[PDB]
Protein backbone atom coordinates (compact mmCIF):
# COMPACT_ATOMS: atom_id res chain seq x y z
CA UNK A 1 0.00 0.00 0.00
CA UNK A 2 3.07 2.49 0.03
CA UNK A 3 2.95 4.82 -2.40
CA UNK A 4 -0.51 4.21 -3.13
CA UNK A 5 -2.38 7.32 -1.66
CA UNK A 6 -6.29 7.02 -1.01
CA UNK A 7 -8.96 8.00 0.92
CA UNK A 8 -10.67 6.68 4.44
CA UNK A 9 -13.87 7.33 5.62
CA UNK A 10 -13.92 9.17 9.14
CA UNK A 11 -14.13 6.68 11.89
CA UNK A 12 -12.73 3.82 9.87
CA UNK A 13 -9.40 2.53 10.02
CA UNK A 14 -6.65 3.09 8.00
CA UNK A 15 -4.67 -0.09 6.77
CA UNK A 16 -1.24 0.25 5.07
CA UNK A 17 1.26 -1.75 3.86
CA UNK A 18 5.33 -1.47 3.03
CA UNK A 19 7.20 -4.10 1.62
CA UNK A 20 10.52 -4.23 3.33
CA UNK A 21 13.99 -6.03 2.12
CA UNK A 22 15.97 -6.03 5.58
CA UNK A 23 14.36 -8.34 8.03
CA UNK A 24 18.27 -9.98 7.46
CA UNK A 25 19.87 -7.06 8.56
CA UNK A 26 21.81 -5.85 11.60
CA UNK A 27 19.82 -3.22 13.44
CA UNK A 28 16.84 -3.57 11.30
CA UNK A 29 13.56 -1.96 12.27
CA UNK A 30 10.55 0.08 10.79
CA UNK A 31 9.48 2.92 11.92
CA UNK A 32 6.28 4.66 11.57
CA UNK A 33 6.61 9.18 10.84
CA UNK A 34 3.67 11.38 9.75
CA UNK A 35 3.91 14.93 8.41
CA UNK A 36 0.42 16.10 8.41
CA UNK A 37 -0.08 18.90 4.95
CA UNK A 38 2.25 22.10 5.54
CA UNK A 39 3.55 20.56 9.07
CA UNK A 40 6.23 19.02 10.56
CA UNK A 41 7.13 15.55 11.86
CA UNK A 42 5.60 12.97 14.39
CA UNK A 43 6.60 9.58 15.20
CA UNK A 44 3.92 6.94 15.66
CA UNK A 45 6.32 3.98 16.19
CA UNK A 46 8.46 0.89 15.54
CA UNK A 47 8.38 -2.93 15.34
CA UNK A 48 12.08 -4.41 15.66
CA UNK A 49 13.54 -8.21 15.77
CA UNK A 50 10.61 -10.64 16.64
CA UNK A 51 7.88 -7.91 16.19
CA UNK A 52 8.66 -6.43 19.51
CA UNK A 53 7.01 -2.85 19.10
CA UNK A 54 6.86 0.38 20.79
CA UNK A 55 4.10 3.00 20.41
CA UNK A 56 3.89 6.66 20.85
CA UNK A 57 1.16 7.55 23.71
CA UNK A 58 -0.55 9.92 21.42
CA UNK A 59 -1.71 7.11 19.07
CA UNK A 60 -1.27 3.58 21.90
CA UNK A 61 -5.18 3.74 21.98
CA UNK A 62 -5.94 3.03 17.91
CA UNK A 63 -2.16 1.96 16.65
CA UNK A 64 -1.42 -1.15 16.00
CA UNK A 65 2.18 -1.77 14.25
CA UNK A 66 2.71 -5.69 12.39
CA UNK A 67 4.69 -7.50 10.27
CA UNK A 68 4.48 -10.35 7.93
CA UNK A 69 7.69 -12.58 7.48
CA UNK A 70 5.98 -14.32 4.97
CA UNK A 71 5.75 -11.69 2.53
CA UNK A 72 8.73 -9.41 3.74
CA UNK A 73 6.18 -6.85 4.53
CA UNK A 74 5.31 -4.56 7.58
CA UNK A 75 1.50 -2.78 8.19
CA UNK A 76 0.43 0.30 10.35
CA UNK A 77 -3.29 0.17 11.17
CA UNK A 78 -5.11 3.15 12.95
CA UNK A 79 -8.73 3.04 13.88
CA UNK A 80 -11.44 5.53 14.55
CA UNK A 81 -9.50 8.26 11.98
CA UNK A 82 -10.59 11.51 11.60
CA UNK A 83 -9.31 14.87 9.69
CA UNK A 84 -6.31 14.72 12.53
CA UNK A 85 -4.86 11.49 10.75
CA UNK A 86 -5.00 13.37 7.44
CA UNK A 87 -1.18 13.47 6.54
CA UNK A 88 1.78 11.50 4.63
CA UNK A 89 2.55 8.60 6.01
CA UNK A 90 6.45 7.04 5.99
CA UNK A 91 8.12 3.61 6.37
CA UNK A 92 11.13 4.07 7.58
CA UNK A 93 13.40 1.20 7.34
CA UNK A 94 16.41 1.86 9.28
CA UNK A 95 19.79 -0.56 10.17
CA UNK A 96 23.58 -0.88 9.50
CA UNK A 97 25.08 -1.43 6.49
CA UNK A 98 28.30 -1.19 5.25
CA UNK A 99 30.12 1.28 8.07
CA UNK A 100 26.86 3.96 8.39
CA UNK A 101 23.50 3.39 10.08
CA UNK A 102 20.98 4.05 7.24
CA UNK A 103 17.29 5.30 7.07
CA UNK A 104 15.13 4.76 3.86
CA UNK A 105 12.19 6.79 4.25
CA UNK A 106 10.74 5.50 0.95
CA UNK A 107 7.90 7.38 -1.22
CA UNK A 108 5.32 8.05 1.18
CA UNK A 109 2.14 7.56 1.32
CA UNK A 110 -0.62 10.76 1.32
CA UNK A 111 -3.77 9.90 3.28
CA UNK A 112 -6.72 11.77 3.10
CA UNK A 113 -10.07 11.14 5.87
CA UNK A 114 -12.65 12.74 3.87
CA UNK A 115 -16.41 11.26 3.74
CA UNK A 116 -16.01 12.70 -0.02
CA UNK A 117 -15.91 10.03 -2.76
CA UNK A 118 -12.95 10.15 -4.95
CA UNK A 119 -12.50 11.85 -8.36
CA UNK A 120 -10.54 11.69 -11.29
CA UNK A 121 -9.10 14.32 -12.85
CA UNK A 122 -10.01 16.79 -15.79
CA UNK A 123 -6.71 17.59 -17.85
CA UNK A 124 -6.94 20.44 -20.59
CA UNK A 125 -3.83 21.83 -22.62
CA UNK A 126 -1.75 25.21 -21.98
CA UNK A 127 -1.34 25.36 -25.46
CA UNK A 128 1.57 27.35 -27.26
CA UNK A 129 1.26 29.83 -29.12
CA UNK A 130 2.72 33.54 -30.19
CA UNK A 131 1.56 34.51 -26.14
CA UNK A 132 3.63 31.81 -24.50
CA UNK A 133 6.91 32.84 -26.56
CA UNK A 134 10.01 34.26 -25.23
CA UNK A 135 13.13 34.74 -27.24
CA UNK A 136 13.15 31.24 -29.41
CA UNK A 137 11.50 30.01 -26.27
CA UNK A 138 7.94 28.55 -25.93
CA UNK A 139 5.68 27.45 -22.71
CA UNK A 140 3.29 25.07 -22.81
CA UNK A 141 1.82 23.07 -20.19
CA UNK A 142 -1.73 20.76 -19.10
CA UNK A 143 -4.17 22.03 -16.17
CA UNK A 144 -5.34 19.34 -13.95
CA UNK A 145 -8.42 20.22 -13.03
CA UNK A 146 -11.07 18.87 -10.38
CA UNK A 147 -9.89 16.11 -8.98
CA UNK A 148 -10.16 14.73 -5.14
CA UNK A 149 -8.10 13.95 -3.20
CA UNK A 150 -4.52 14.54 -3.32
CA UNK A 151 -2.16 14.04 -4.44
CA UNK A 152 -1.60 13.85 -8.70
CA UNK A 153 1.82 13.40 -10.19
CA UNK A 154 3.03 14.90 -13.84
CA UNK A 155 5.53 13.72 -16.02
CA UNK A 156 6.52 14.82 -19.25
CA UNK A 157 6.71 12.46 -22.24
CA UNK A 158 6.97 9.19 -19.70
CA UNK A 159 9.92 11.03 -18.28
CA UNK A 160 11.94 12.39 -21.02
CA UNK A 161 11.58 15.25 -20.43
CA UNK A 162 12.78 16.59 -17.22
CA UNK A 163 14.47 19.83 -17.84
CA UNK A 164 12.30 23.34 -17.38
CA UNK A 165 9.32 21.54 -15.90
CA UNK A 166 7.36 23.40 -13.10
CA UNK A 167 4.73 21.16 -11.44
CA UNK A 168 2.63 23.94 -9.15
CA UNK A 169 1.36 23.61 -5.36
CA UNK A 170 -2.45 22.46 -6.04
CA UNK A 171 -5.00 24.45 -4.81
CA UNK A 172 -8.03 23.65 -2.97
CA UNK A 173 -11.14 25.20 -4.88
CA UNK A 174 -14.58 26.24 -3.80
CA UNK A 175 -15.78 23.35 -5.31
CA UNK A 176 -13.94 21.07 -2.67
CA UNK A 177 -11.97 19.73 -5.40
CA UNK A 178 -8.26 20.18 -6.33
CA UNK A 179 -6.31 22.10 -9.47
CA UNK A 180 -2.96 22.40 -10.53
CA UNK A 181 -0.99 23.28 -13.55
CA UNK A 182 2.45 21.84 -14.72
CA UNK A 183 4.66 23.44 -17.28
CA UNK A 184 7.58 23.03 -19.12
CA UNK A 185 9.54 25.39 -21.33
CA UNK A 186 11.12 24.32 -24.78
CA UNK A 187 12.60 25.65 -28.41
CA UNK A 188 9.73 27.20 -30.61
CA UNK A 189 11.13 24.87 -33.13
CA UNK A 190 10.40 21.73 -31.63
CA UNK A 191 6.53 22.67 -31.58
CA UNK A 192 6.45 20.89 -35.09
CA UNK A 193 8.78 18.24 -34.63
CA UNK A 194 8.64 17.11 -30.93
CA UNK A 195 5.22 15.71 -29.67
CA UNK A 196 4.32 17.11 -26.16
CA UNK A 197 2.48 14.84 -23.92
CA UNK A 198 1.79 15.07 -19.77
CA UNK A 199 1.28 12.07 -18.35
CA UNK A 200 -1.02 12.82 -14.93
CA UNK A 201 -0.92 10.08 -12.21
CA UNK A 202 -4.44 9.98 -9.95
CA UNK A 203 -3.75 6.99 -8.18
CA UNK A 204 -6.61 7.75 -5.69
CA UNK A 205 -8.92 7.14 -8.23
CA UNK A 206 -6.88 4.44 -10.31
CA UNK A 207 -6.46 6.94 -13.07
CA UNK A 208 -3.79 7.89 -14.96
CA UNK A 209 -4.30 10.66 -18.26
CA UNK A 210 -1.98 11.59 -20.71
CA UNK A 211 -2.65 14.75 -23.02
CA UNK A 212 -0.95 15.51 -26.29
CA UNK A 213 -0.32 19.52 -26.05
CA UNK A 214 -0.32 20.68 -29.71
CA UNK A 215 0.33 24.08 -30.65
CA UNK A 216 -2.14 26.56 -31.77
CA UNK B 1 8.60 14.49 25.91
CA UNK B 2 11.72 16.06 25.02
CA UNK B 3 11.22 19.59 22.90
CA UNK B 4 13.28 20.52 20.14
CA UNK B 5 13.83 24.09 19.37
CA UNK B 6 15.81 25.01 16.69
CA UNK B 7 16.93 28.75 15.58
CA UNK B 8 16.81 30.29 12.99
CA UNK B 9 13.62 29.71 11.75
CA UNK B 10 14.37 31.00 8.11
CA UNK B 11 17.76 31.99 6.55
CA UNK B 12 18.93 33.04 3.28
CA UNK B 13 22.25 32.05 2.56
CA UNK B 14 24.48 33.08 -0.82
CA UNK B 15 26.48 30.04 -2.65
CA UNK B 16 29.66 29.17 -1.54
CA UNK B 17 28.54 30.72 2.28
CA UNK B 18 28.15 29.20 5.62
CA UNK B 19 24.64 28.06 7.03
CA UNK B 20 24.96 27.46 10.61
CA UNK B 21 21.35 26.02 11.99
CA UNK B 22 21.05 25.23 16.01
CA UNK B 23 19.02 22.90 17.97
CA UNK B 24 18.28 23.33 21.43
CA UNK B 25 16.95 20.55 23.69
CA UNK B 26 14.45 20.61 26.69
CA UNK B 27 16.67 17.72 28.52
CA UNK B 28 19.66 16.05 27.64
CA UNK B 29 19.92 13.79 24.98
CA UNK B 30 23.33 11.77 25.79
CA UNK B 31 23.26 8.36 27.19
CA UNK B 32 25.96 6.07 27.60
CA UNK B 33 28.67 8.58 26.31
CA UNK B 34 26.25 9.24 23.09
CA UNK B 35 24.71 12.25 21.78
CA UNK B 36 21.38 10.82 20.42
CA UNK B 37 20.62 13.45 18.12
CA UNK B 38 19.81 13.07 14.32
CA UNK B 39 19.99 15.83 11.29
CA UNK B 40 17.25 15.62 8.53
CA UNK B 41 16.90 17.22 5.46
CA UNK B 42 13.66 17.82 3.50
CA UNK B 43 14.14 18.92 0.01
CA UNK B 44 10.97 20.53 -2.20
CA UNK B 45 8.47 17.55 -2.54
CA UNK B 46 10.49 14.51 -1.34
CA UNK B 47 10.85 12.35 2.15
CA UNK B 48 12.98 13.44 4.55
CA UNK B 49 16.79 12.36 3.94
CA UNK B 50 19.20 11.37 6.64
CA UNK B 51 22.26 13.72 6.75
CA UNK B 52 23.54 13.00 10.14
CA UNK B 53 23.23 10.42 13.32
CA UNK B 54 24.63 10.50 16.94
CA UNK B 55 25.67 14.10 16.51
CA UNK B 56 28.34 14.07 14.38
CA UNK B 57 28.80 10.77 12.09
CA UNK B 58 27.18 11.62 8.37
CA UNK B 59 25.43 8.88 6.37
CA UNK B 60 26.24 7.52 3.56
CA UNK B 61 26.09 9.93 0.49
CA UNK B 62 26.14 13.06 2.44
CA UNK B 63 28.42 15.49 1.24
CA UNK B 64 31.31 16.64 3.11
CA UNK B 65 29.81 20.06 3.46
CA UNK B 66 27.29 19.11 5.73
CA UNK B 67 28.87 18.69 9.58
CA UNK B 68 27.57 18.18 13.00
CA UNK B 69 28.59 19.41 16.15
CA UNK B 70 27.67 19.82 19.63
CA UNK B 71 26.68 18.25 23.27
CA UNK B 72 23.58 17.56 25.95
CA UNK B 73 21.47 20.20 24.98
CA UNK B 74 22.66 22.49 22.38
CA UNK B 75 23.53 20.84 18.61
CA UNK B 76 24.59 23.02 15.62
CA UNK B 77 24.53 21.65 12.23
CA UNK B 78 26.80 23.77 9.31
CA UNK B 79 26.81 23.78 6.01
CA UNK B 80 30.02 24.90 5.15
CA UNK B 81 30.05 25.90 1.65
CA UNK B 82 26.03 26.15 0.47
CA UNK B 83 24.77 25.26 -3.04
CA UNK B 84 21.94 25.62 -4.89
CA UNK B 85 20.60 21.98 -4.46
CA UNK B 86 21.01 22.82 -0.61
CA UNK B 87 17.16 24.50 -1.04
CA UNK B 88 15.32 22.74 2.07
CA UNK B 89 13.72 22.77 5.48
CA UNK B 90 15.72 21.06 7.75
CA UNK B 91 14.98 19.12 11.06
CA UNK B 92 16.87 18.28 14.42
CA UNK B 93 15.67 15.01 15.93
CA UNK B 94 16.08 13.12 19.36
CA UNK B 95 16.11 9.37 20.12
CA UNK B 96 17.38 9.46 23.82
CA UNK B 97 13.37 9.49 24.93
CA UNK B 98 10.71 7.69 23.69
CA UNK B 99 9.18 8.83 22.09
CA UNK B 100 11.25 10.15 19.61
CA UNK B 101 11.03 14.00 19.11
CA UNK B 102 11.75 16.26 15.62
CA UNK B 103 12.45 20.18 15.78
CA UNK B 104 10.28 22.37 13.88
CA UNK B 105 12.08 22.72 11.32
CA UNK B 106 14.89 25.44 10.08
CA UNK B 107 13.85 26.99 6.84
CA UNK B 108 17.01 27.80 4.26
CA UNK B 109 16.81 29.92 1.01
CA UNK B 110 19.52 30.18 -1.60
CA UNK B 111 20.07 33.89 -1.97
CA UNK B 112 20.70 34.94 -5.87
CA UNK B 113 20.45 38.06 -8.14
CA UNK B 114 17.46 39.82 -9.43
CA UNK B 115 15.88 37.95 -12.14
CA UNK B 116 12.95 39.35 -14.13
CA UNK B 117 10.26 37.06 -14.78
CA UNK B 118 9.28 35.93 -18.55
CA UNK B 119 5.68 36.08 -18.79
CA UNK B 120 3.14 33.58 -20.86
CA UNK B 121 -0.27 33.72 -21.06
CA UNK B 122 -2.71 30.77 -22.19
CA UNK B 123 -6.72 30.95 -23.35
CA UNK B 124 -8.72 28.75 -22.03
CA UNK B 125 -9.66 25.38 -24.32
CA UNK B 126 -12.46 24.88 -26.62
CA UNK B 127 -12.76 21.23 -24.44
CA UNK B 128 -12.97 23.14 -21.09
CA UNK B 129 -15.34 25.61 -22.41
CA UNK B 130 -17.74 23.14 -23.15
CA UNK B 131 -18.26 22.47 -19.99
CA UNK B 132 -19.01 26.02 -18.73
CA UNK B 133 -16.09 26.84 -16.87
CA UNK B 134 -13.06 28.95 -17.99
CA UNK B 135 -9.75 28.90 -17.05
CA UNK B 136 -7.53 31.35 -17.76
CA UNK B 137 -3.92 30.85 -16.85
CA UNK B 138 -0.91 32.95 -16.40
CA UNK B 139 2.57 32.22 -15.88
CA UNK B 140 5.60 33.97 -14.51
CA UNK B 141 8.80 31.71 -14.93
CA UNK B 142 12.05 31.33 -13.29
CA UNK B 143 12.02 34.90 -10.86
CA UNK B 144 13.83 36.29 -7.90
CA UNK B 145 13.01 37.41 -5.55
CA UNK B 146 9.54 35.18 -4.86
CA UNK B 147 7.63 38.71 -4.12
CA UNK B 148 5.99 39.94 -7.53
CA UNK B 149 2.17 41.20 -8.26
CA UNK B 150 -0.17 39.69 -10.87
CA UNK B 151 -3.37 42.17 -12.06
CA UNK B 152 -6.00 40.59 -14.18
CA UNK B 153 -7.49 43.07 -16.66
CA UNK B 154 -10.95 41.72 -18.88
CA UNK B 155 -11.76 44.62 -21.08
CA UNK B 156 -9.68 46.63 -19.38
CA UNK B 157 -11.67 46.18 -16.04
CA UNK B 158 -9.35 44.96 -13.67
CA UNK B 159 -10.61 41.89 -11.55
CA UNK B 160 -10.83 40.79 -8.31
CA UNK B 161 -11.98 37.63 -6.09
CA UNK B 162 -11.73 35.20 -9.19
CA UNK B 163 -7.99 34.65 -9.57
CA UNK B 164 -6.00 32.60 -7.56
CA UNK B 165 -2.24 32.23 -7.28
CA UNK B 166 0.34 29.07 -6.79
CA UNK B 167 4.21 29.10 -6.25
CA UNK B 168 7.06 26.78 -7.12
CA UNK B 169 9.72 26.41 -4.13
CA UNK B 170 12.77 27.52 -5.17
CA UNK B 171 14.70 25.61 -8.05
CA UNK B 172 17.21 23.32 -7.33
CA UNK B 173 19.74 24.64 -9.77
CA UNK B 174 19.11 28.50 -10.73
CA UNK B 175 17.43 29.73 -7.07
CA UNK B 176 14.37 31.04 -9.16
CA UNK B 177 10.75 30.97 -8.24
CA UNK B 178 7.73 30.63 -11.23
CA UNK B 179 4.03 31.23 -10.24
CA UNK B 180 0.37 30.53 -11.92
CA UNK B 181 -2.12 32.97 -11.97
CA UNK B 182 -5.18 31.24 -12.73
CA UNK B 183 -8.42 33.52 -13.39
CA UNK B 184 -11.91 31.15 -13.12
CA UNK B 185 -14.90 32.61 -14.97
CA UNK B 186 -17.79 31.06 -16.17
CA UNK B 187 -18.27 30.41 -20.29
CA UNK B 188 -20.84 33.13 -20.40
CA UNK B 189 -19.27 35.07 -18.55
CA UNK B 190 -15.51 34.53 -20.47
CA UNK B 191 -17.84 34.69 -23.97
CA UNK B 192 -19.07 38.32 -22.66
CA UNK B 193 -15.83 39.57 -22.82
CA UNK B 194 -12.80 40.20 -25.50
CA UNK B 195 -9.64 41.23 -24.38
CA UNK B 196 -7.65 39.21 -21.19
CA UNK B 197 -4.54 40.33 -19.92
CA UNK B 198 -1.96 39.62 -17.55
CA UNK B 199 0.08 42.66 -15.65
CA UNK B 200 2.84 41.38 -13.65
CA UNK B 201 4.82 44.14 -11.73
CA UNK B 202 8.40 42.67 -10.16
CA UNK B 203 11.72 44.18 -8.88
CA UNK B 204 13.53 43.37 -11.25
CA UNK B 205 11.43 45.22 -13.90
CA UNK B 206 11.41 48.93 -14.74
CA UNK B 207 7.81 48.93 -16.16
CA UNK B 208 4.81 46.59 -15.34
CA UNK B 209 5.03 43.85 -18.09
CA UNK B 210 1.26 42.82 -20.13
CA UNK B 211 0.86 39.91 -21.74
CA UNK B 212 -2.67 39.56 -23.61
CA UNK B 213 -4.96 37.88 -26.12
CA UNK B 214 -8.53 38.36 -27.76
CA UNK B 215 -11.18 36.08 -27.21
CA UNK B 216 -11.24 34.40 -30.73
CA UNK B 217 -7.64 34.85 -32.18
CA UNK B 218 -5.31 31.91 -31.16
Amino acid sequence: QESGPGLVKPSETLSLTCTVSGFSLTSYYVQWIRQPPGKGLEWMGFIRSGGNTDYNSEFKSRLTISRDTSKNQVSLKLSSVTAADTAVYYCVRGGEYNWDYFEYWGQGTLVTVSSASTKGPSVFPLAPSSKSTSGGTAALGCLVKDYFPEPVTVSWNSGALTSGVHTFPAVLQSSGLYSLSSVVTVPSSSLGTQTYICNVNHKPSNTKVDKKVEPK
Amino acid sequence: DIVLTQSPASLAVSPGERATISCRASQSVTIFSINLMQWFQQKPGQPPKLLIYRASNLASGVPDRFSGSGSGTDFTLTISRVEAEDVAVYYCQQTRESPPTFGQGTKLEIKRTVAAPSVFIFPPSDEQLKSGTASVVCLLNNFYPREAKVQWKVDNALQSGNSQESVTEQDSKDSTYSLSSTLTLSKADYEKHKVYACEVTHQGLSSPVTKSFNRGEC
